[PDB]
């Protein structure tokens, strides 16, 4: 992309953070610098417009600045509530059109530790009426955004018929997730107990069903 | 081409203004400042305004520079002109002056856009005006707006006798012609040309002047009706919209009959040297 | 207060032609430039589009000139984008954006996006199965095989419209997709509202609303 910004910076609460763009005299060296913030899940904003100017609304900790061919967006007295991606954006001369930055995600530090929100259900009334049946297992509101998941039937370990879901960033900051486990109906009805194992931070929550 | 003022206030310097635009910027900045005044608690918006106007300014003027090639060439045409073939050196004085405005008028687009992004800004904060009772909105806004940003202005232009400006750019005219005529060549020409220039920019003056004088006393009688009193919203906003346009237009004739007073007296000194040179030197 | 709202997103084949349009509201929408911004599936903004007060002046990105075609109609206070020659790289979430101010070339307004998917494969509408049960026993609908994206699934033909878990759809080894969206019922012993779950895929015109648990 045209304008460069790091992928991801991170700085801890009620301190201030830099996210750099870089660009070109087409580009940044010649025209307004846009900052846009997107929230997981939500439309982006615009923050930050004219290089510097702060969109009515906005809160007076983000600011603006360019200088040369580089623009930067600052953000004061962090809080967790700021994490999300930011992205610059000008014109360019020589394509005649807008360049976006590529996006730097932004990481709050010294969140507390959370475990798993684990459920795990088994195949429903219809889906077995309709020779289906699948498990599913969600997994919700573990902050350190990382989770094993392991299937088990009757306690042996499940090989074969699992798709798992990369976590996701939600609302609250803490990150979700989600694994599948399908099967014939037949199969269902020959184990006695089918358990989701969610591992997160060397502790593991697990979940049981039986038909 | 026909709202287009020309400016030349020092010498080896041109610059042009396009005046409905100059006067739908300003009356922006009013609407905008009467827009933050009328609570107190939206005063200290005006660093973001003053912020923006800025920035559209600078937008507006970088939009000017595009024509500074052709400026240039019109400029150094003039100094050749008044610093003594002459039917050749003014014809291509008409062409350079042409190519400067196509170029103006080639950025139309440009400049409207700029001046659109100055209303939008105006009306969306011009729109988020409340009041405590609708039936009887406070006017502190149009009061504060005119005492710190127009009274300063009344008062310099009321310090000033613009009417005897223009009986002293009459007579220097008046003067500098009867010598022409009681003379006795390439010097001859060039005082004519410069004389003719004057002449152009006098009646400008005399144009600005006249609108002055009316704003002047509009103004005055305007803001005294409009202050230390209360009126429905519907009515509150029409006497802001007025205010506005009284002083955008009191403004733009103020500041070109400046510039353009400034343009006169910077062209006489080359008919008083050209003049002295014609005598003393000759 | 001030609004955009798309409309027309969907599945097209590659060569194919699809149309967005954007309804504003809330302001003087013939007194601003008009934006598309689009956004591929876990990838950056890309801007698209821009276009005057009254049409006269266009501005494409250079991958799209030729393309797609960006309108307006300043009487029905619509933006649109016509989007022809459909390629692969155009699949992504297309917001209608206000460009003000203009001369900043900013986006200071968005609409909340519309799903555009340039695919060879063929629409499949989805099984919607029902999702059986600390004191607050939780439970939902699977939206099972669908393409593709989106699919929207509310609780407001049921109850809990704000403490709802619309998990993010996984996207298997055939193509397909699955999501789940389950609610932390709060009194769930052995009590409980009227819940149901509105799931509806718009490309395949499936609209099932699913009362997993009348009580």
């Amino acid at each position: 992309s045209a304008l460069t910004q790091p992928p991801s910076v991170s700085e801890a609460p009620r301190r201030r953070v830099t996210i750099y763009c870089s660009g070109s005299s087409s580009n940044i060296g010649n025209n307004a610098v846009s900052w846009y913030q997107q929230l997981p899940g939500k439309s982006p904003k615009l923050l930050i417009y004219f290089d510097d100017l702060v969109t009515s609304g906005v809160s007076d900790r983000f600011s603006g600045s360019k200088s040369g061919t580089s623009a930067s967006l600052a953000i004061s007295g962090l809080q967790s509530e700021d994490e999300a991606d930011y992205y610059c954006a000008a014109w360019d001369d020589r394509l005649n059109g807008v360049v976006f930055g590529g996006g730097t995600k932004l990481t709050v530090l010294g969140q507390p530790k959370a475990a798993p929100s684990v459920t795990l259900f088994p195949p429903s009334s219809e889906e077995l009426q309709a020779n289906k049946a699948t498990l599913v297992c969600l997994i919700s509101d573990f902050y350190p955004g990382a989770v094993t998941v392991a299937w088990k039937a009757d306690s042996s370990p499940v090989k074969a018929g699992v798709e798992t879901t990369t976590p996701s960033k939600q609302s609250n900051n803490k990150y979700a997730a989600s694994s599948y486990l399908s099967l014939t109906p037949e199969q269902w009805k020959s184990h006695r107990s089918y358990s989701c194992q969610v591992t997160h931070e060397g502790s593991t929550v697990e979940k049981t069903v039986a038909p | 081409a026909n709202s287009i003022d020309i400016l030349q206030e020092k010498e080896g310097h041109l610059d042009f203004v396009i005046i409905p635009h100059y006067t739908f910027l300003d009356y922006y900045k009013h609407l905008s400042y009467n827009s933050i005044y009328h609570k107190s608690s939206t005063y200290g918006k005006y660093i973001a305004v003053d912020a923006f106007i800025k920035k559209i300014n600078e937008a507006y003027d970088k939009v000017k520079s595009k024509c500074n090639d052709i400026k240039n060439d019109l400029i150094a045409t003039i100094k050749k002109l008044e610093h003594p073939t002459f039917k050749k050196m003014m014809d291509e004085y008409n062409t350079k002056k042409k190519k400067l405005i196509k170029c103006i008028k080639n950025h139309e687009n440009d400049f409207n856009k700029i001046c659109m992004d100055m209303k939008n800004y105006g009306t969306n904060l011009f729109e988020q005006l409340s009041c405590y009772n609708n039936n009887f909105c406070n006017t502190n806004g149009i009061r504060y707006h005119y005492d710190e940003y127009i009274h300063k202005l009344i008062l310099s232009v009321k310090s000033k006798n613009l009417n005897k400006d223009l009986s002293d750019m009459t007579n220097i005219l008046q003067q500098s012609e009867l010598l022409l005529t009681n003379l006795n060549y390439i010097y001859i020409d060039t005082i004519k040309f410069i004389h003719k220039e004057m002449k152009h920019i006098f009646n400008r003056i005399e144009y600005h002047t006249k609108i002055i004088n009316d704003k002047t006393k509009i103004i005055q009688d305007k803001i005294k009706l409009n202050i230390w009193r209360t009126f429905q919203k519907d009515e509150l906003l029409k006497r802001i919209l007025d205010m506005s346009n009284e002083y955008s237009l009191f403004i733009t004739s103020d500041h070109l009959r400046q510039m353009l007073y400034n343009t006169f007296y910077s062209k006489e000194k080359h008919l008083n040297n050209i003049f002295h040179h014609l005598i003393y030197v000759l | 207060e001030v609004q955009l709202v798309e409309s027309g997103g969907g599945l097209v084949q590659p060569g194919g032609s699809l149309r967005l349009s954007c309804a504003a509201s809330g302001f003087t929408f013939n007194t601003y430039w008009m934006s598309w911004v689009r956004q591929a599936p876990g990838k950056g903004l890309e801007w698209v589009a821009n276009i005057q007060q009254d049409g006269s002046e266009k501005d494409y990105l250079n991958s799209v000139r030729g393309r797609f075609t960006i309108s307006r109609d300043n009487a029905k206070k619509s933006l649109y984008l016509q989007m022809n020659s459909l390629r692969a790289e155009d699949t992504a979430v297309y917001y209608c954006a206000r460009d003000n101010p203009a001369s900043a070339v900013a986006f200071d307004v968005w609409g909340q996006g519309a799903m555009v998917t340039v695919s060879s494969a063929s629409t499949k509408g989805p099984s919607v199965f029902p999702l059986a049960p600390g004191g607050t026993a939780a439970l939902g609908c699977l939206v099972k095989d669908y393409f593709p994206e989106p699919v929207t699934v509310s609780w407001n033909s049921g109850a809990l419209t704000s403490g709802v878990h619309t998990f993010p759809a996984v996207l298997q080894s055939s193509g397909l997709y699955s999501l789940s969206s389950v609610v932390t019922v709060p009194s769930s012993s052995l009590g409980t509202q009227t819940y149901i779950c509105n799931v509806n895929h718009k490309p395949s015109n499936t609209k099932v609303d699913k009362r997993v648990e009348p009580k």
